RNA sequence: UUUUCUACAUAAGAAUAUCCACCACACGAAAGUUUUUAUGAAACUAAAAACCAAAGGAGGAUUUAGCAGUAAAUCAAGAA
């Protein structure tokens, strides 16, 4: 019956959206690869840039070290917006020119 | 009367295969399921072997209605096609038209 | 059009011109397949400076060799010339007296090999004594000055009857890596991390070209006789290219490539670095500098005409209005390899 | 034959049309074309009215062309008229300047000399009288020799090259000795005017 | 060889009947033999892998079909 399959349907609704809000143990398991975005935090991209800011420190002799320094200035910042609104929104012509100034301003050369 | 001895089995078979239907259905559960133990299925074998061979779905064999005529039958209409040749022509066979394109 | 040697800004749209020894010297390994026919019909060795190349030379005139490794990406369309704008760079850093490490086409390793070998020396990794021998043996006449100069060290064995320990120079180790060729690969991955603890030295300025990165972190043609396919870690090759383009040590720069021709598994129609890379691709090439590498304009467009007029190469009559002009440049969108290939028949 | 007897075919040629002014009969000509209400052809997809194509390539085109495919008959033609320029490159770059002011680098008008020369002038039809077969010579129009000179070169590439060899290479070499006609497809064209010759007696066998 | 493979859709990379002892391969197994799987109460059917790779090197007398989106080649769908 017609009746039936709209109260199971309805039922499917109110079902989903009871279960959409229960956080449970497995969900704290999420894998990195099952991100609908990618996160600046915990990247490859991060240690990437934490790792060429070791060698500019280290080539520089400049004996400043830490995470707290090399990732609150400015540039690793314009690489946060660059390279998330290059993973997410895809590739575009605007996008590489967030990347080519922020990479630009990375490793110094203008 | 039905108009053949043809018919006459055939119509006893659309009977008994309508008769044991839910015994091969639940039967053949069994039988096609990998998970559950052989020893059931050789069991659940020897059972749908004994059912008789009249009550199975495959001996069944499609005519048309009213000439019999065992081959060269439309699904839709049952129909032999001398039979729905004839009745198209004659425009008793609705929307039924001669294609031409 | 006039020039003299690689670096000029107002001489963009120029020819460039060569000689034969320094072909030969230069590109011991592939150079375009097209690019070689024109120069073998010609007899001259000429090409023409574009805005990509003259960008980045500009980025390597300024570099600082104390700094880590910095990787540069050449993108674009099918036969836009992006593989020649590397040939630039190679010719003009071969002439300033550097080691030219060149890997023409990366995806030559990853399709179609005839001899897969099983190597457990580096844990289950196969290698390709072909290539790796054709490699080898265009390096030994790539670099000549260097071979001689470099010192080995470490202790090196090739075989249970056969070893050389340090303090060798590396011409003979190449070329005692291209003669067996059984071990021709391990000597090939050797020659690369010996040559990257090396260029901590000031004797050592590498620049690293391998076309076709893609093929670095792409998925493999290559199988095993299960019928299983290899992923791109399992081949001695990749794996020891891998670890040139990672940006871990001083004195060099990676010029790198993106492939839609050679690649595997790609569409034809994209010419965009992160799907070609894909997310392992991408994700491991770390900041780049992401060059774009385009068509003609109407003034390089008309100098490739002119270039084309001069060698008397257009042999058709009606060539010469201005007629011809238009029809190749409604033709080809003034793509330098469709015009290339649409220069071919006329 | 979409078409009715009604449809007239479509005048391709651009300078035709830009330069009316100068001719009466023309003027007239083309006028009785367009004010007759003439229902005129959906001009054909192959020809295009581009200052580069040439007919006669254009049917030694389609005449190379297997199955369906326009694409890979269009290619060995681009790889042959390839092979023509640049080997016409190799022979003049290893020569000296007299024989750089004869060599001839244009594939086209190669090709042209190389379809004229090669053109056998009479060919034979087979009549029957008195129960036998007589192969008499015929003179012929221009259009049935031209098929004639592309067909034969064509099929003898086809047939003779070893199978290591490819189309377009072999077809420039026959192309280029059929130039200096010195190639086995003028050697057709001799048997042809021998045995054109053998015969012409029964040249009286012909009524027409 | 206007061929064969894989990518792929229409610029690529490799293979290519004889080197010779190949650890045989170039085309060509739709055929066989094994194992699966589809259906079915019942596999004799069908499909897919692996193996195997044979005749075949454009074919005698003599003949089929086609006048345009046709022939030819490539692809899918439906009827039972
Ligand atoms: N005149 C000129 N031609 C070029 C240049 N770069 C490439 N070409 C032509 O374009 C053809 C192919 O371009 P390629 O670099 O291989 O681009 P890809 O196929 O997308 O990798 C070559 O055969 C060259 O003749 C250049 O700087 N000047
Ligand atoms: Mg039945
Ligand atoms: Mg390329
Ligand atoms: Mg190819
Ligand atoms: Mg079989
Ligand atoms: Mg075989
Ligand atoms: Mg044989
Ligand atoms: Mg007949
Ligand atoms: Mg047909």
């Amino acid at each position: 019956l017609k009746r039936q399959n709209y109260d199971y349907a309805v039922y499917l609704l109110t079902v989903l959206y009871h279960e959409s809000w229960k956080t449970e143990e497995w969900e704290k398991k999420k894998t990195e690869a099952d991100m609908e975005e990618y996160i600046w935090e915990n990247s490859t991209s991060e240690k990437n840039i934490l790792e060429t800011l070791l060698q500019i420190k280290a080539a520089e002799k400049n004996l400043e070290l830490s995470k707290e320094e090399l990732l609150g200035t400015k540039e690793v910042e314009d690489y946060r917006k660059s390279v998330v609104s290059l993973k997410n929104e895809g590739d575009n012509e605007n996008t590489l020119s967030q990347y080519k100034e922020s990479v630009k301003r990375l490793l110094n050369l203008a | 009367y039905y108009v053949d001895w043809k018919m006459l089995r055939d119509v006893k078979r659309r009977k008994m295969a309508y008769e044991y239907a839910d015994e091969r259905l639940r039967i053949n559960s069994l039988r096609k399921n990998t998970i559950l133990p052989k020893d059931l299925q050789e069991v659940a074998d020897e059972e749908i072997a004994s059912l008789p061979r009249d009550s199975c779905p495959v001996r069944i064999r499609n005519r048309c209605v009213m000439t019999s005529r065992p081959r060269g039958v439309k699904r839709r209409w049952r129909l032999s096609r001398i039979v729905f040749r004839h009745l198209a022509d004659h425009g008793q066979l609705s929307g039924v038209q001669r294609a031409m394109w | 059009x006039x020039x003299x040697x690689x670096x000029x800004x107002x001489x963009x749209x120029x020819x460039x011109x060569x000689s034969l020894q320094e072909l030969k010297t230069v590109f011991p390994h592939g150079l375009p397949p097209r690019f070689a026919m024109q120069v073998k019909t010609f007899n001259e060795a000429c090409l023409m400076v574009r805005k990509p190349a003259l960008e980045l030379l500009h980025y390597l005139k300024n570099t600082n060799f104390a700094h880590p490794a910095v990787r540069y990406v050449l993108y674009g369309e099918k036969g836009t010339g992006k593989t020649l704008s590397l040939c630039h760079i190679l010719h003009f850093c071969a002439k300033q007296n550097w080691l030219i490490l060149h890997i023409p086409d990366a995806h030559i390793w990853v399709k179609n090999c005839r001899d897969l070998l099983q190597s457990n020396y580096n844990k289950q990794r196969f290698d390709q004594p072909l290539e790796a021998s054709t490699w080898l043996k265009n390096f030994k006449t790539a670099n000549e000055h260097f071979l001689s100069q470099i010192k080995v060290q470490e202790k090196y064995v090739w075989n249970k009857r056969e070893s050389t320990e340090k303090g060798r120079p590396l011409g003979e180790v190449v070329e005692q890596g291209i003669m067996r060729v059984r071990n021709a690969t391990d000597a090939v991955g050797i020659v690369l991390k010996e040559l990257k603890r090396q260029s901590s030295l000031g004797i050592f300025h590498l620049l690293v070209a391998v076309d076709g990165v893609n093929a670095l972190w792409g998925r493999t043609t290559l199988k095993r006789e299960d019928k299983s396919p290899i992923a791109p870690e399992e081949l001695a090759l990749i794996h020891n290219l891998r670890k040139m383009v990672k940006n871990d040590w001083q004195g060099g720069a990676i010029v790198l490539t993106v492939s839609q021709t050679g690649s595997l598994f790609k569409p034809r129609n994209a010419y965009l670095p992160q799907e070609l890379l894909g997310k392992e691709g991408f994700d491991a090439l770390d900041p780049f500098i992401p060059i774009l590498v385009s068509n003609y304009n109407p003034k390089e467009f008309e100098s490739c005409i002119q270039y084309y007029l001069e060698n008397n190469w257009l042999q058709h009559e009606k060539a010469h209005t201005e007629e011809g002009k238009k029809e190749l440049l409604f033709l080809s969108n003034r793509n330098p390899g469709q015009l290339e290939r649409l220069c071919a028949y006329l | 034959s979409r078409y009715g007897p009604e449809y007239k075919d479509p005048q391709i040629d651009k300078e035709y049309y830009r330069k009316p002014l100068a001719e009466q009969t023309e003027e007239e000509k083309y006028e009785r074309d367009f004010k007759k209400t003439q229902l005129i052809k959906a001009a054909p997809a192959t020809k295009t009215s581009s200052v580069f194509e040439d007919p006669v390539i254009s049917k030694f085109t389609n005449m190379m062309m297997k199955g369906g495919n326009k694409v890979l008959a269009r290619s060995l033609m681009t790889q042959t008229l390839e092979a023509v320029k640049r080997k016409q490159f190799a022979k003049y770059h290893a020569a000296s300047a007299e024989e750089q002011a004869t060599i001839e680098r244009n594939p086209y008008t190669i090709f042209h000399q190389a379809l004229k020369n090669c053109e056998p002038v009479i060919g034979l039809v087979p009549i029957l009288k008195g129960g036998h077969f007589y192969q008499v010579p015929v003179p012929l129009a221009d259009r049935r020799r031209r098929f004639l000179a592309m067909k034969w070169m064509i099929a003898e590439c086809r047939e003779k090259k070893h199978r290591r060899v490819l189309m377009p290479e072999k077809l420039s070499q026959e192309l280029l000795e059929a130039f200096h006609n010195q190639g086995p497809v003028i050697k057709r064209k001799h048997d042809m005017h021998k045995m054109a010759e053998a015969n012409r007696a029964l040249a009286h066998y012909r009524w027409w």
